[PDB]
């Protein structure tokens, strides 16, 4: 240390009060909980997150729940190539994969196998391997009452189950969960719900819980 | 005849 | 438009600047801005 | 003459140095190659796994070849001298100080980052956790000085004046020897095995009601069954600590508890043989550290292969 | 060109050392740009900072907060008043340097665009060129905050763009595996240089400023020559199949660089295309890396948060 005029050190000085500041950010840079969206529909994306902000690209979403901060990206409202973009939101915690219930006989090409190629290539994507994806099914009223007069056979040829809500619902849920290429890692959980059942808020935190906590069991010297 | 090594 | 030509010309240009190439060429390391800097 | 040296033979004083040298050969390089790795993002335990390992490296290549060249070959008439003596009994007692803490705070930070984890987030920082590993080190130093402050040399011949009599002992009174490896039994013991044994019990617990309750599919029952094979690399480290570390601390307090009206000469003899027995042990923890974190996951077990070849 | 010139001598193996490893960052560095004093580097990560780095003695002049934490490229001002960082929040703010209060605060937070921005560099200290996802190059003026010039003419995503030195025309890379080469005072394309399998992450222009080598997803630089409308030389070579990240030409053109995504910097012999040089310091994609303009250092950043300065 030659201290070098007096001047050279204070930028080194200068540096150092940079690092204090930049490690400061760096913590809360852990602190909060990042959560990607993705909808191919509408699917009520509007509806989730003004349910969840109530406790022209990307649209931050700082809410706060339980005493712990999160963010929220609401990715959906710009329109360019998928493919580049996304590893930037590489080492976010939990997708949350929001899709319309209604949208099984929309066509153009169902809408609904739309979805399912979007959920396609977000859950077999080599950036999301060990992350895992909330699914929202959403509109679940309209979809009982559409479910009621069309039948689920126009969706798909290959069902002929019972024409009840509960019996639609579990087979389009496990209808998403099959494109699971990689179960291993990540795990696709499932949510119902209609405009209304503020018990979705904190059904996230749930999850996000469900994938804080597995993801520290392959980083914290057990498995 | 106490041991002494700890 | 010939690209024979041109990539010649590439050619001789990058061999007239190859010379004074302070990368390509290498340092002394007193001419070197870059030392280690122990200290 | 020499007068206080113990008749222990030739061939299991061979096959316990044999199993002493075979001991330091697999856990100094077991050590080093997991010293040389994490040496090459919530990163918060690999700093705790280093240190454990760094400490476990140091008791291994400070005590163990010292330890035999003079314990169990060379005995009573010593060769390290009053400052050697001291200060190697100082880094023993500070290197197991500091593997009982790396136990107690590597079981704290599994605890938050499983039972409690959004208080990891915000709680459990990288400056922090470098903090808390000078904080333990420290720790260590400041608990090892009255092992600096209980040490010495003195002179047991016929008279007291022999450089062939002179053995480096405890040279403190009865009563506070009993007070300081007391305080060292039960801190360095038994705090680290209560703390780590409940909170691998909660976190295992809070495993097994995250995998059979599950609140989904399992996954086939893989994922969660390597998770199982977590709370196997749990409970054999617990399991591991407080089989290898019970012992040595119960020979300790052997040692302070009995004032010559309950040894004979055969339970000399045992006490020789069981500090044999416990430095082993001690020894294999040391071995078996590393060891446990290498084996078990067969992701170690290739990167460490890579390593080796 | 390379089955032309084959007659001179190549320069062997080029060693190039760690000189300096500027740590200090929180996440991905995805783009860094060079000052022009060859001193300055200021390079942006996704944790939400760009840092502006001495080179010189490995200090952080500065850390400037941004708004968004999505950031995909920077800029250096020739004059070194200014500094640009756009990305997914489709704003490219222009933060100031040369403040008499003191401290760094935005310039000017430029809107207009409905797709992130991708690639922006300064034309002169008040004219920046930007461009973004909504598929249209843009040339802005920073003081009105109008697109003086917002170039249409890509139909897939634009992903990045590079100047020309003399700073009258430039050039644009973009996903339809094709690179258009602009130009600010018309407004309109000269030339669309095609040649590629897939898409274009990365681009750079050659000293002269008479060629640009881009950078593909399928390892394949390809220099391109600007008036005769082809491609002239296929950077290629196989046991890389990763893709390239950025390009960064010498001073004298000798000496091309890359930055791939297996993991490692290649240093190509621009007359001879062999692999003259692997700068493997990192550990993962290598996304960006800059030859400062008098050609002395080398420095590049990666998804490590580590920015070597390899001489």
């Amino acid at each position: 240390g030659c201290t070098l005029s007096a001047e050279d050190k204070a930028a080194v000085e200068r540096s150092k009060m940079i690092d204090r500041n930049l490690r400061e950010d760096g913590e809360k840079a852990a602190r909060e909980v990042k959560l990607l969206l993705l909808g191919a529909g509408e699917s009520g994306k509007s509806t989730i997150v003004k349910q969840m902000k109530i406790i022209t690209g990307i649209v931050e979403t700082h809410f706060t729940f339980k005493d712990l901060h999160f963010k929220m990206f609401d990715v959906g409202g710009q329109r360019s190539e998928r493919k580049k973009w996304i590893h930037c939101f590489e080492g976010v915690t939990a997708i949350i994969f929001c899709v319309a219930l209604s949208d099984y006989d929309l066509v153009l090409m169902n809408r609904m196998h739309e979805s399912m190629k979007l959920f396609d290539s977000i859950c077999n994507n080599k950036w999301f391997t060990d992350t895992s994806i909330i699914l929202f099914l959403n509109k679940k009223d309209l979809f009982e009452e559409k479910i009621k007069k069309s039948p689920l056979t126009i969706c798909y040829p290959e069902y002929a189950g019972s024409n009840t809500y509960e019996e639609a619902a579990a087979y389009i849920q496990c209808q998403f969960e099959d494109l699971n290429k990689r179960k291993d890692t990540k795990e696709i959980y499932t949510h119902f719900t209609c405009a209304t059942d503020t018990k979705n808020v904190q059904f996230v935190f749930d999850a996000v819980t469900d994938v804080i906590i597995k993801n520290n069991l392959k980083d914290c010297g057990l498995f | 005849r106490r041991p002494y090594i700890l | 438009m010939l690209v024979s030509k041109c990539c010649e010309e590439v050619r001789d240009y990058v061999e007239e600047r190859s010379g004074e190439d302070p990368l390509v060429k290498g340092i002394p390391e007193d001419k070197n801005p870059f030392k280690e800097l122990k200290g | 003459n020499s007068d206080l040296d113990v008749n222990t033979d030739i061939y299991s004083k061979v096959l316990v140095t044999a199993i002493y040298l075979a001991l330091f050969v697999v856990g100094t390089v077991g050590n080093s190659v997991t010293l040389f790795t994490l040496a090459r993002l919530q990163s918060t335990v690999d700093y705790y796994l280093g240190s454990l390992a760094l400490s476990d490296l140091l008791i291994l290549l400070l005590a163990m070849p010292v330890e035999l060249y003079n314990f169990i070959w060379v005995h009573h008439p010593w060769a390290f001298g009053d400052a050697g003596c001291r200060g190697y009994y100082f880094l023993r007692d500070a290197c197991t100080y500091a593997t009982a803490l790396n136990v107690v705070s590597l079981s704290v930070e599994r605890y938050l980052a499983i039972c409690h984890p959004f208080k990891a987030k915000t709680l459990m920082s990288r400056s922090r956790t470098k903090k808390f590993i000078s904080a333990i080190w420290l720790a260590s130093a400041l608990l090892a000085i009255p092992m600096l402050f209980t040490m010495g040399l003195q002179n047991l011949s016929g008279d007291g004046t022999h450089p062939g009599g002179l053995v480096c002992t405890p040279i403190v009174d009865t009563a506070t020897l009993k007070v300081v490896i007391q305080v060292n039994t039960f801190m360095s013991f038994l705090f680290p095995m209560l703390v780590a044994s409940i909170l691998n019990t909660v976190i295992a617990n809070k495993l097994t009601v995250m995998v059979h309750q599950a609140a989904n599919m399992t996954i086939e029952p893989g994922r969660v069954q390597a998770l199982r094979r977590g709370v196997l690399v749990l409970r054999a480290v617990v399991i591991a600590f407080v089989v290898c570390w019970l012992p040595y601390h119960v020979r300790r307090l052997m040692f302070c508890y009995i004032s010559d009206e309950q040894w004979t000469t055969f339970l000399f003899d045992f006490y020789h043989y069981f500090y044999m027995l416990t430095n082993a042990l001690v020894y294999v923890s040391a071995a078996i550290n590393p060891i446990l974190y290498n084996l078990v996951s067969a992701n170690f077990r290739q990167v460490f292969l890579s390593t080796l070849a | 060109l390379s089955q032309i010139t084959n007659n001179i001598d190549p320069v062997g193996r080029i060693q190039m050392r760690t000189r300096r490893t500027l740590r200090g960052h929180l996440a991905k560095i995805y783009a860094m740009h060079w000052g022009t004093d060859s001193r300055l580097l200021v390079s942006a990560s996704q944790d939400g900072k760009l840092i502006i780095w001495d080179s010189y003695t490995t200090n952080k002049v500065h850390a400037i907060p941004l708004r968004s934490s999505w950031v995909m490229t920077c800029a250096y001002a020739p004059s070194g008043n200014y500094v640009a960082c756009g990305g997914l929040d489709n704003i490219c703010s222009i933060y100031n340097l040369k403040t008499r209060e003191g401290n760094v605060r935005v310039s000017r937070e430029l809107a207009g665009h409905t797709g992130y921005l991708s690639c922006c560099r300064f034309l002169d200290d008040n004219q920046i060129v930007t461009s973004s996802g909504d598929t249209t190059c843009a040339l802005w003026d920073i003081e009105t905050g109008q697109q003086t010039t917002t170039f249409t003419g890509h139909t897939g995503d634009v992903m990045s763009l590079s100047l020309a030195p003399d700073t009258r025309l430039f050039v644009s890379g973009a996903c339809d595996a094709s690179a258009k080469l602009w130009d600010v005072r018309e407004g309109m394309c000269r030339q669309t240089f095609t040649g590629h399998e897939s898409d274009i992450n990365a681009i750079c222009f050659f000293p002269n400023g008479n060629a640009f080598a881009t950078g593909s997803d399928d390892a394949t630089c390809r220099l391109f020559d600007l008036r005769a409308d082809q491609e002239l030389m296929t950077y290629s070579h196989d046991n890389i199949i990763c893709g390239i990240t950025s390009v960064s030409f010498s001073k004298s053109g000798r000496l091309l660089l890359a930055g791939y995504d297996d993991f490692n910097c290649n240093v190509w012999d621009a007359l001879k295309a062999d692999r003259a040089g692997v700068l493997a310091g990192h550990d993962n994609r290598v996304s960006c890396l800059g030859v400062t303009d008098d050609g002395m250092a080398v420095a590049t950043g990666s998804w490590d948060s580590f920015l070597k300065i390899w001489n």
